[PDB]
């Protein structure tokens, strides 16, 4: 069956660019279309963006393009790249497929200036 | 099952194609009709081994698997044998999924060749909704 | 964008009562609204498909309806494992976006 897992640094300083790593395992990468969702502190959830199975891109208009959604076939896993991140961009990030029947444990990334 | 024109469009609206990712419905009666003819048992033996299933054709190399397909992905995870039916929740289901793509509706070749740049929405037109 | 509105804020019920949970599109959305649950230090899961289409492996006592731009979430019969956070969801247009969010607690 298929599993997700969401992984890299927890804790990120302002200005900088947060950069997460899906690793699916079960099937390919290059056979779903993969998103990535995040919670802010308050309950509010917000879809960032999705990359198909072409390798096309949707991006929430929210992020202002600060966000990428790249994949490495080779290592079957997808990325997420926002740059310029402030402690707004604090939150839970989660990735899950584009149905949503596979999510991730999700990860907590807090921007701090400590 | 075979549709009539109206029939399709009521039930295309009911599965909220009316305007899903941009698209007005016209596009989806209009795909049905040059896709199937808006015949949901339609199938079309493909050269590369693929078969094209349902009331919207959908392919069984991206997909759909009908475990007959080789370099098949079942992009949809469903498999082809749920497009067939008369019920067009699956087909529906897996179109918004396939038009969600950045290629949108082009993935369709019949709307391609027929619809696109079309007065679509003559399609529902003449028709109680 | 498409803003989702969901009441009540919090629900709070006894296990073995019955509950529905609103959800309103500023627009309308046809049948392209999801439900998930969402637990404490656990993503979200989905509950309901396009509106009222069930999930494979979700409780029976999970349903949904509505069309257009109000939509509802029932759960016949609540129990404990159903206490959490419920949001709704619309794929009909770009970008997809969540209602607030409603809270089931225990009576």
């Amino acid at each position: 069956d298929v599993q997700l897992q969401e992984s890299g640094p927890s804790l990120v300083k302002p200005s900088q660019t947060l950069s997460l790593t899906c690793s699916v395992t079960g099937d390919s990468i290059t056979s779903d279309y993969w998103s990535w969702i995040r919670k802010f502190p308050g309950n509010r959830l917000e879809y960032m963006g999705y990359v198909s199975y072409s390798g096309s891109t949707a991006y929430n208009p929210s992020l202002k393009s600060r966000i990428s959604i790249t994949r490495d076939t080779s290592k079957n896993q997808y990325y997420l790249d926002l740059n310029s991140v402030t402690t707004e961009d604090t939150a839970t990030y989660y990735c899950a497929n584009w149905d949503g029947d596979y999510w991730g444990q999700g990860t907590l990334v807090t921007v701090s200036a400590a | 099952k075979v549709f009539g024109r109206c029939e399709l469009a009521a039930a295309m609206k009911r599965h909220g194609l009316d305007n899903y990712r941009g698209y007005s419905l016209g596009n989806w009666v209009c795909a049905a009709k040059f896709e199937s003819n808006f015949n949901t048992q339609a199938t079309n033996r493909n050269t590369d081994g693929s078969t094209d299933y349902g009331i919207l054709q959908i392919n069984s190399r991206w997909w759909c698997n009908d475990g007959r397909t080789p370099g098949s992905r079942n992009l949809c995870n469903i498999p082809c044998s749920a497009l067939l039916s008369s019920d067009i929740t699956a087909s529906v289901n897996c179109a918004k999924k396939i038009v969600s793509d950045g290629n949108g509706m082009n993935a369709w070749v019949a709307w391609r060749n027929r619809c696109k740049g079309t007065d679509v929405q003559a399609w529902i037109r003449g028709c109680r909704l | 964008d498409i803003v989702l509105t969901q009441s009540p804020a919090t629900l709070s019920v006894t296990p073995g009562n019955s509950v529905s949970l609103s959800c309103r599109a500023s627009q309308s959305i046809g049948n392209n609204l999801h439900w998930y649950q969402q637990k404490s230090h656990e993503s979200p899961r989905l509950l309901i498909k396009y509106a009222s289409q069930s999930i494979s492996g979700i409780p029976s006592r999970f349903s949904g309806s509505g069309s257009g731009t109000d939509f509802t979430l029932s759960i016949n019969s609540v129990e404990t494992e159903d206490f959490g956070m419920y949001f709704c969801q619309q794929s009909n247009s770009w970008p997809y976006t969540f209602g607030g969010g409603t809270k089931l607690e225990i009576k």
